[PDB]
């Protein structure tokens, strides 16, 4: 069981050696499918659905 | 953040006057007017040159202003009125009756 | 939408009231059958 | 009291007008300001210290 709150708040984020070109557009690719609501239906998906 | 707002002049080398704002709310936007207030609109509307108070970062404020990165960070939460596990009479010990 | 401990005396203090009337003619049955039968 | 857990997370930035020139030192300062330790020290002094 999980008890008590949280410690400490973040995030997960899509990481690229430093200067990549890939992480601009996977980034607004990123922030497309969280816009979506894609992001939370996975969750669902592979947390809870099962 | 009077404090902080201190260390940032000292790290950034300005002087500044601390201005309360005129209508003592946060910043939002009428809708309808599309009208910024509080502080937001203080930056829209040129009356204020920077904002350091407890302004929520959010999609729609980053829109109109720009924000330095997250100094503090904070949820929504629930405060309700504290409540007493016990509390004593005399005869309560005798309260299943009646006087 | 515009709809979204104690004690009852009365029940058996009737039989309170019950029993004290038996009280009352008990004696009253008592000592008539005293005075009648014995003097 | 607060009861349950965060609904949401997220913070502060400093706000400027957008394409303020203070704005990234602004940023830069706060980022040294987080390093140092010293968000801790003051939210302890404002919060629970007293």
């Amino acid at each position: 069981m999980k008890v008590g709150g949280n410690l400490d708040s973040k995030g997960y984020g899509i990481a690229t050696p430093k200067g990549s070109s890939l992480g601009n557009a996977v980034n607004l690719a990123v922030l497309k499918l969280n816009e979506q609501g894609l992001l939370d239906k996975l969750k669902n998906k592979w947390w809870y659905d099962k | 953040c009077v404090d902080l707002a201190a260390e940032i002049a000292k790290h950034c080398g300005f002087k500044y006057k601390l201005t309360i704002v005129g209508d003592g709310k946060y910043g939002a936007r009428d809708a309808d007017t599309k009208i910024w207030n509080g502080m937001v609109g203080e930056l829209v509307y040129g009356k204020a040159d920077i904002a350091i108070a407890p302004l929520t970062i959010t999609l729609v404020r980053e829109e109109v202003i720009d924000f330095s990165k997250p100094f503090m960070s904070l949820g929504i939460s629930i405060m309700i009125k504290k409540p007493q596990k016990s509390k004593p009479g005399v005869f309560s010990f005798l309260d299943p009756l009646a006087y | 939408g515009e709809c979204g401990s104690a004690l009852s005396l009365s029940n058996v203090a009737g039989v309170f009231y019950i029993l004290v009337g038996g009280l009352g003619l008990a004696m009253l049955v008592a000592l008539i059958e005293f005075c009648y039968k014995s003097r």
